[PDB]
């Protein structure tokens, strides 16, 4: 569980910080602190995970699943692979 | 013009992006169909003059 | 060359865009199931309080 930077669904498409959470297996994403929480990907069994080397933004990486796409950003290299790695157990399932 | 990939943000809280968004996609639209129904009479008059 | 390196792009591309686009048709079903909201958006601002851009 932990902080992200991920895209608004506004026509301008910025950049937000969000609170996410990888359990059984399953990525949501908490709106308020203490009210339910929102689903990003339905299934991390049927996600794929984009080290995206060629991309513009820094430590980024792209989640792929059939029903939903994402794409996040985190603060350090050590948490893009990190993150990625978690993401890629949870693919395992 | 407008940014690529136009996900449900934006249009569900009625936003300028969303507003001018869908201001330029349609005007694209417009110059899409002149451009191909252009390409279309040029393609059919291509096989008019090689035949 | 260039006609397969094209071809072998189209191919992934368009599975590719099946699977983005049944991601995107899968939680464009999930908005209007139980979270879309009937109350008015609310004006964001930004830049503090002396450019106030509202």
């Amino acid at each position: 569980e932990g902080h992200l930077f991920k895209r608004a669904s506004n026509a301008f498409k910025t950049w937000s910080r969000r609170w996410f959470t990888i359990q059984s297996n399953q990525l949501v994403y908490q709106k308020k602190y203490k009210d339910p929480v929102t689903v990003v990907v339905d299934d991390l069994r049927l996600c794929t995970v984009k080290l995206c080397p060629d991309s513009e933004r820094r430590f980024c990486f792209e989640v792929v699943s059939t029903s939903k796409s994402c794409l996040l950003q985190a603060d350090s290299e050590r948490l893009l692979q990190l993150w990625v790695s978690a993401v890629q157990s949870s693919i395992a399932s | 013009s407008m940014t690529v990939k136009l996900d449900f943000e934006e249009c569900l809280k009625d936003s300028p992006r969303f507003r001018a968004s869908i201001e330029l996609v349609e005007a694209e639209v417009s110059e899409l169909e002149t451009r191909l129904e252009k390409l279309l009479k040029l393609g059919t008059g291509l096989l008019e003059s090689g035949r | 060359q260039y006609r397969k390196e094209l071809g072998a792009q189209l191919h992934q591309l368009v599975l590719n865009s099946a699977r983005e686009k049944r991601d995107m048709e899968q939680r464009h079903v999930l908005l209007k199931q139980k979270e879309l909201g009937g109350e008015e958006p609310e004006p964001s601002l930004r830049e503090g309080p002396g450019g106030l851009v509202m």
